């Protein structure tokens, strides 16, 4: 049925393939003996309770999930590269229209996500693949959860205050703060805060953007795994982007208030100044590739 | 959302004259693959339906004292589950003692309740059990189609309730209407109308049939609340209680033989 | 060239369902529970929980297969 | 092959006397594992070097202690049993330390048990449950008492039947380990002021007891699981200590 073509990767979780519509074939791996009894993996039923829902051009399709006894396969479809090859590309220039078009997408794909109460919690530049025709596309569903009805969190890198904090309950504040780091990752081509632990990237945090007080964060000792920190200043936001515009300023710092509640959601964001200025977002077509 | 998923598109049927046909094709496949292999042993498609609806109420025994604490849309999400199996496939080919224990698990695995084989196993030969559970999920989960998300019509009843205590000042204690409309959903849960009608309008018949039985009529919130169409939903809602009025349960020594006879024919091939 | 700002149109098949700002002053959460501090550090309020039961209440109503 | 036992994050096991066979698409693993000859360690047999993939060769042990805990949760693992399979242990890792080698990722998952009553290391080349203070507050020292403090947290996990500091995340993990032996005061441990991740305004705790952290230990038990859960990386007992311990 599917001829396989080339390999691709291999994960904790899965391994994918490149098969023949070119598409990608991600088997679930069997796990350790004590994960024997508990059939599909949770990781793959995820993904197709979640993917058979949404139809989006800027969100990952299950096209087919046929397996085998208690082996899996989940048919996606192929993307030539991610957004992490293009920020680690040395060879390609990043021009403002590019991260405009970046973040369109993806705030696109948010909002359609939230729409329907889901939250992606998994946002890294990895994580938003690339086809052929220079569309970005969300991905790893793996850890997406449906909110809105009263411990996997992604990497520290991108992971927000409120989640490194230990927040159990949240909105889409976290996926905010994501695509925020995401942007500034794109903006200065390198992690913007690349901590070593969860208080290192507390730390970097807090001295890159000021340690907030209650005037701006209301509730700060009410979630559990919360620490007190010293007052650091915190670097202007435009030292930091000396290439960057007062509207694009504006919409960095609402993406990195340290309010969820009050920091802009993907509507919000999406009908901003930035997004509506000269010039317009780049077509898929001319995006950069590697 | 309901209204762009694929419950709503694949599994919610006309008329049960549909849901007729797909059973009676359903056994009439089952009898010409046996006849093809090489006959009163056969079942007629009467007798799957009374097994069927006996094991759906011997699954809701079940999930009713699962431990630990089993919450009711991954209830609801097993017994859909069970009722989209067995429409499309003959109660004889795999027994349902099994399927319905299959159909727990995938329901409690599906909407994140997360629970283990062992804990799985113990509300219940119990190795046996697990793997026949295990070997069976993946032939579950195909049956299904791939679509396991169900949307169970208590979040659009809690939705419709919140909305009476808010825009209606005629009616005063929204709660008695809390246990009767309950009870009514129950039965639908039996009716096949979970293969017919959408979650919302279930939640509104179940609303409307527990204000009509505590003798407040509610008339004006349907149509000027709701800017309400509102004949068509009557008849919707006509059709719903009929279909609760006709349905009745199997006898005690029907059941008995039946699933005497279902054993035979388990045995026998 | 400009990128101009359109929202996203799909057909709830029910009655319209009111704005997520406007849930405090109709009393929509009057009716429901109080968010803890916990939650509402986390960016979880009361108001999305009211919409999420407001949309689904009202989803699929005037739909035939 | 007799079955496929697996796969973990690299490579995929099979069973095939009986032997396992690890299927990996590296050499750290094979250099680490063929300098050391012990009866409590697994023995890496035979290496084949393929175009297609490399086959690594060791002996089989039916399950792993994680599942021997998990299915013994009820029974409950008697005090000579794990006291044998804790000195196997240290004995192993006092031979691992005489050489220059460390694991570091001493978790009950990646330790094996037979059928005769042996249990021997494995995994030579998440797993917050079982990291040492030192790791957690940023020290970039990789010295071999992160091993002890590992090793503690299993044996500890073995005898509770139940795991020591269930923590989710690094700064819950932190929390969990200051609850549990206090605060990390600057003469309990010198130089704990100096790690890039303490903040002055971490809570607190006080210490309590081991009578209540490890109740069903006995009294030298108690005193040797303390010594391996030590703030101080220095003050650690190592484990040719720890196999002289009465
Ligand atoms: N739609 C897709 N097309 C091609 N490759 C994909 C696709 N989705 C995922 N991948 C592959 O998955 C790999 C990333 O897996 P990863 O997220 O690290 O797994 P895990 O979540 O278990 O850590 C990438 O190398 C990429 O090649
Ligand atoms: N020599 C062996 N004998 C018995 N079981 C083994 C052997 N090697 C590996 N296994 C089994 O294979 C599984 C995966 O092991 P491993 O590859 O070390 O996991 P990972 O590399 O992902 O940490 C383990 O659950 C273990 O029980
Ligand atoms: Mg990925």
């Amino acid at each position: 049925r599917y001829e396989k073509l080339d390999f691709l990767g291999e994960g904790q979780f899965a391994t994918v393939y490149k098969a023949r519509q070119i598409v990608a074939i991600k088997k679930i791996k069997l796990g350790h003996r004590s994960e024997a009894k508990d059939g599909i993996n949770r990781t793959a039923l995820r993904e197709i309770k979640l993917l058979q829902e949404l139809s989006h051009p800027n969100i990952i399709g299950l096209l087919d999930a046929f397996g085998h006894k208690s082996n899996i396969s989940l048919v996606f479809d192929f993307m030539e590269t991610d957004l992490e090859v293009i920020i680690k590309d040395n060879s390609l220039v990043l021009t403002p229209s590019h991260i405009k078009a970046y973040m369109l997408m993806t705030l696109q794909g948010l909002e359609y996500l939230h729409q329907h109460w889901i939250l992606h919690r998994d946002l890294k530049p990895n994580n938003l693949l690339l086809d052929e025709n220079g569309v970005l596309k969300l991905a790893d569903f793996g850890l997406a959860k449906s909110f809105g009805s009263p411990h996997q969190v992604v990497t520290r890198w991108y992971r927000a205050p409120e989640l490194l904090f230990g927040a159990r309950m949240y909105g889409v504040g976290v996926d905010m703060w994501a695509v925020g780091c995401i942007l500034a990752e794109l903006l200065l081509r390198v992690p913007f805060l690349p901590g070593d632990s969860d208080l290192d990237q507390l730390t970097r945090i807090f001295e890159t953007l000021g340690t907030p007080t209650e005037e701006q964060w209301p509730d700060m000792c009410s979630l559990p795994d919360y620490v007190t920190f010293k007052s650091f200043p915190g670097i202007p936001l435009h030292h930091i982007f000396s290439a960057a515009g007062d509207d694009l300023l504006d919409l960095i710092q609402g993406l990195f208030l340290f309010n969820p509640c009050a920091r802009i959601t993907a509507t919000q964001a999406l009908k901003m100044k930035y997004f509506s200025n000269r010039p317009g977002p780049t077509p898929g077509c001319q995006l950069p590739r590697p | 959302m309901y209204h762009n998923s694929s419950q709503k598109r694949h599994w919610t049927f006309s008329s049960e004259e549909q849901l007729a046909r797909l059973r009676a094709d359903a056994n009439r496949k089952f009898r010409c693959k046996a006849v093809a292999n090489g006959d009163p042993v056969f079942l007629e498609p009467h007798e799957e339906m009374t097994l069927c609806k006996y094991y759906e109420k011997r699954l809701l025994e079940f999930c009713s004292v699962f431990k630990p604490a089993m919450p009711r849309s991954v209830v609801g999400t097993a017994c859909m589950y069970f009722k989209r199996f067995y429409l499309n496939n003959s109660v004889m080919e795999y027994h349902p003692r099994i399927i319905m224990l299959t159909c727990a698990f995938l329901a409690c695995k599906v909407d994140e309740f997360n629970v283990s084989s062992p804990q799985f196993v113990g509300n219940l030969g119990q190795e046996k059990a697990l793997e026949q559970i295990l070997e069976y999920e993946l032939l579950l989960i195909q049956q299904l189609n791939f679509h396991l998300i169900v949307h169970n019509p208590y979040r659009p009843f809690e939705g419709f309730l919140i909305d009476l205590k808010t825009r209606y000042p005629i009616l005063e204690n929204p709660e008695i209407l809390r246990k009767t409309a309950d009870d009514f959903l129950n039965r639908i849960a039996l009716t096949d109308a979970y293969l017919l009608y959408t979650p919302s309008q279930i939640a509104l018949t179940a609303i409307l049939s527990s204000a009509s039985r505590a003798g407040i009529t509610m008339e004006s919130y349907l149509s000027e609340s709701l800017m309400l169409c509102l004949s068509q939903l009557l008849d919707i809602m006509k059709s719903m209680r009929n279909l609760v009025k006709k349905y009745e349960p199997p006898r005690s020594e029907e059941v008995a033989v039946l699933k005497q006879k279902l054993e035979r024919c388990h045995s026998a091939e | 060239a400009l990128y101009e700002y359109q929202p996203l149109q799909i057909e709830t098949y029910g009655p319209h369902v009111p704005e997520l700002e406007m849930l405090g002053r109709l009393g929509y959460l009057n009716h429901v529970r109080a968010a803890s501090p916990q939650d509402l550090a986390g960016g979880y309020t009361s108001s999305l929980a009211c919409h999420r039961a407001l949309q689904d209440a009202f989803s699929g109503l005037f739909w035939q297969p | 092959k007799v079955e496929k036992i697996g796969e973990g994050t690299y490579g995929v096991v099979y069973k095939a006397e009986v032997v396992a066979l690890k299927k990996i698409r590296a050499i750290r693993e094979i250099s680490l594992l063929k300098e050391l000859n012990h009866p409590n360690i697994v023995k890496l047999l035979d290496v084949i070097h393929t175009e297609n993939k490399l086959y690594l060769v060791f002996e089989f042990l039916h399950q792993d202690l994680k599942k021997f805990m998990d299915a013994s949760a009820l029974t409950g693992i008697p005090l000579p049993l794990i006291k044998s399979y804790l000195f196997q242990l240290l004995q192993g890792l006092a031979f691992c330390h005489s050489h220059r080698v460390l694991h570091r990722d001493l978790k009950p998952q990646n330790l094996l048990i037979n059928t005769e009553g042996a249990i021997k290391l494995a995994d030579f080349g998440v797993t917050l449950w079982y990291r040492a203070p030192e790791i957690l507050l940023g020290c970039k020292y990789y010295s071999t008492a992160v091993d002890i403090w590992s090793l503690g947290c299993i044996f500890a996990e073995m005898v509770t039947r139940r795991a020591l500091f269930p923590g989710d995340s690094e700064i819950d993990q932190l929390f969990r380990i200051f609850r549990t032996l206090g605060t990390p005061d600057e003469v309990v441990w010198p130089g704990v002021t100096s790690m890039p991740d303490y903040k002055p305004s971490f809570p607190k705790w006080a210490r309590q007891d081991f009578s209540k952290v490890v109740p069903p230990l006995d009294e030298d038990g108690r005193s040797l699981l303390s010594q391996m859960l030590h703030y101080d990386p220095n003050k650690r007992i190592s484990a040719k200590a720890a196999l002289a311990h009465p």
